[PDB]
This record gives C-alpha cells, structure tokens and sequence, in this order.
C-alpha cells in the first residue's frame, strides 16, 4: 500500500531492491495518527509534517500524509479492499467470546509483540479504541516494552532453558517409528 | 494334579510367553504397549493421572499396533528400563488376559539380562510380592536356559554341560561360558549393539 502511495505522489517503485527501499522508509519515517482527521486537517496546511528522505542514488523524497496513512490500514483494512474489520475490532470480539470473569483480567494485561508494533503512538490509539469500545467503568491498560523485537526469542530461550522441558522434547527414536505425524500428537 | 507353573522371558523384542511343561511358546508379542497420553504440557509433575478408570484404557500386543490414536511406547531399552509403571500394567494385562493365571497360585519365572542392576531386580521382585503376592519367584540368567535346550540338537542322552552361548537380543548380545553346569563370572562381556541399530542403519542408508 506505501508503494501504491508513493506512486500517487509521484515516486515509483516496482522491483524488489525497491521494495527493500520503502520497507526501510517506512521503519524509518512512519507513525500513527491519533485522528485521522485532524491529522488530515493538519496535513493540508502542509508546512510543519513533510520530511525528506535521502536515497542511495542521493535524490530527496518528500513524504508528507503518507507517514500516517499507511499504518492506519491496520485499523480500517477496507484501504486495501478485504472485507475484515481492524485489530481493535478483532481483540474485542476474541475477549467478548470468552468468559465473563476472565473479561476483567483479560482487559488489565494486553501484551504485544512484534515488529509491526512499533509505530509511536501504537499503543495509545489502541488504549483509546478499545476504552471507547469497551464499557467506561473500569481501567484498560497496555503494556508496551521496548524489547517487543525479539520477545519470541527470549520466551523460547527461556523455556528451553526450564528444567521441566528437559523432558517434553521430541527424540529421534521417535521418528525411527512413524511418519511424522507424531508432531500434532504431542509436541503441540 | 498339580498345577504347572508359568514360564515368562521378558526383554526389550517381542515377548516370549506360555507355559512350563509345554514344547511351543504358545504367545510371542512385542513389548508395545497403548496408553490415553495425549499433549499435556504438565507432564512432569503429572506425567499422566488418568481421572476416573481411563488409566487402564489401553490394550497391549499385536493390537496395540493398529491403534492410531494413543501412543505406542516401549518401555524397555537394552534391559535397563526408565519407567517400570508401563511394565506392571503390561505384566498384568498379560497375566490377566493371555495366561488367565492366578498369582496366588501359581510360581513365576523371569529373566533379565546380566548387566541388569541389582536395585531393578530388587524393585520389580518387590512389587511382584506386594502386588501379584506370587508364592514363588525366581530370576537367573538366560545363558542356562540356552544351554539346556542346545541339547536338542543332537544326542540329548549323551550329556554335555560343558559349552558357550552368545545369545542375541533386540538391544543386546552377551557372552557366557560353562563350565560342567559352573560359569564364570568375571569372563562376561556386555555387548552394546544388537540386532536393533542394526536396522536403523538400514533405514538411514534406505532414506
Ligand atoms: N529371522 C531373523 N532374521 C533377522 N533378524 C531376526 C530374525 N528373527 C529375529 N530377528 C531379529 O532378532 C531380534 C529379536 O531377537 P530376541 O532376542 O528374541 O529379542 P529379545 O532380546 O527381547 O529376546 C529382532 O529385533 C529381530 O530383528
Ligand atoms: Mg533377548
């Protein structure tokens, strides 16, 4: 969608070194917006939000409404066409099928993890949204570290290193006996 | 009219069983056995705990093979074994439904290979006395019981007690010599490698 953007303002991009072009433009230069439409309001007097951009070749990008329009794809994903609905709208449904009691603690934990999760002001539309959606007579907090990168990878390091697990692994006596089917059954 | 007592050689291959007084192993099963374990992830502070009567919701032998949705785990491994529990639910599923004989009544055999450590031995003739409350037990080593039956071969009448057995097995092969009915201790080998790694290697090469 950046690409497809940056072609209405007047660069194009097409080839996959490109690619790898904007992906560092866009973890370089982009940020969500709070509102989109005061930040849109803002955007037409263009005078204090474009910024420059220096490319390998040495020409200069100017990237203005761009910044914060990609990044609100996640919350409206009828941009790129599909017929779904935003994260928030996604985790509020998930938390609405549990359990009513459980809604309570659910609602006081929200961790994130990734490295689409990021953007400045990620964290703060998200408290926003889902306070909005959610019932205003309790308190939503989200937890945002800033080592959310390489989460995954401390978890797994951690959890191998339990001295319970030493056990749960999958050896190869076991596959000396069975197609893989092993993996499902155990190992889940 | 005295009953005949019960013959059992256990291992980590296919099970031989049947009776004393008898020419033919009437039962020879692998050691697989079924068990209702699935994907817990509390599996070593709980390894199982099956609730209710699920615990002996398993079958055993030649059945056990054909059931795809349990696991298939041996629970022995060139004579030492890890978990002896899968053992004691083997032995009485056997002595239950295969052999349909009584403890109570009835004096037990087994054997286990040379290198079994004594705490083993000890443990599994405890919970035989405790549990099975068998009259009679008794363990030695399969050497003999080889020996015995090479008699066969050729002049049974002429006895000969003097000889060697290398016996095989599905995780080990031993060396034990006799000496006129003596053998001697300190001339015994363990042989790790068995007719089991071999067939690994045939499937590695295969692949
Ligand atoms: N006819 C055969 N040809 C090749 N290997 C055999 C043959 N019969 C048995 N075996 C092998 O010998 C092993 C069984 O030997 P055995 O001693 O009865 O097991 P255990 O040690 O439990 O008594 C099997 O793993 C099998 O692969
Ligand atoms: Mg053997």
């Amino acid at each position: 969608y950046l690409m497809k953007i940056l072609t209405e303002r007047g660069y194009s991009f097409v080839t996959t070194a490109e690619r790898e072009i904007v992906r560092d433009i866009k973890e370089k230069l982009c940020y969500v917006a709070l509102d989109f439409e005061n930040e849109m309001a803002t955007a037409a007097s263009s005078s204090s939000l474009e910024k420059s951009y220096e490319l390998p070749d040495g020409q200069v990008i100017t990237i203005g409404n761009e910044r914060f329009r990609c990044p609100e794809t996640l919350f409206q994903p009828s941009f790129i066409g599909m017929e779904s609905a935003g994260i928030h709208e996604t985790t509020y449904n998930s938390i609405m099928k549990c359990d009513i009691d459980i809604r309570k603690d659910l609602y006081a934990n929200n961790v994130m993890s990734g490295g689409t999760t990021m953007y400045p002001g990620i964290a703060d539309r998200m408290q926003k949204e889902i306070t909005a959606l959610a019932p205003s007579t309790m308190k939503i907090k989200i937890i945002a570290p800033p080592e959310r990168k390489y989460s995954v990878w401390i978890g797994g390091s951690i959890l191998a290193s339990l001295s319970t697990f030493q056990q749960m692994w999958i050896t190869k006596q076991e596959y000396d006996e069975a197609g893989p089917s092993i993996v499902h059954r155990k190992c889940f | 009219g005295r009953l005949p007592a019960c013959v059992v050689d256990c291992g980590t291959g296919y099970t031989k069983l049947g009776y004393a007084g008898n020419t033919e192993p009437q039962f020879i099963i692998p050691s697989c056995i079924a068990i209702k374990e699935s994907a817990k992830v509390g599996d070593q502070a709980q390894r199982r705990v099956m609730k209710g009567v699920d615990d002996l919701d398993f079958f055993i032998g030649d059945e056990a093979i054909e059931k795809p949705t349990y696991a298939t785990k041996w629970p022995i491994r060139h004579g030492i074994v890890e978990d002896w529990d899968l053992m004691e639910r083997f032995m009485e599923q056997v002595i239950f439904k295969y052999l349909r004989a009584e403890p109570e009544d009835h004096y037990f055999l087994l054997t286990e290979p040379p290198l079994n450590t004594p705490e083993n031995r000890e443990y599994t003739a405890e919970i035989m006395f405790e549990s099975f409350n068998v009259p009679g037990l008794y363990i030695a080593v399969q050497a003999v019981l080889a020996l015995a039956a090479s008699w066969t071969s050729r002049q049974v009448g002429e006895r000969t007690l003097t000889g060697t057995v290398i016996d095989s097995g599905d995780g080990v092969t031993h060396v034990i010599p006799v000496a006129e009915g003596y053998v001697i201790g300190s001339c015994i080998k363990h042989i790790p490698i068995a007719g089991r790694d071999i067939t690994y290697f045939i499937q590695q090469l295969l692949r």
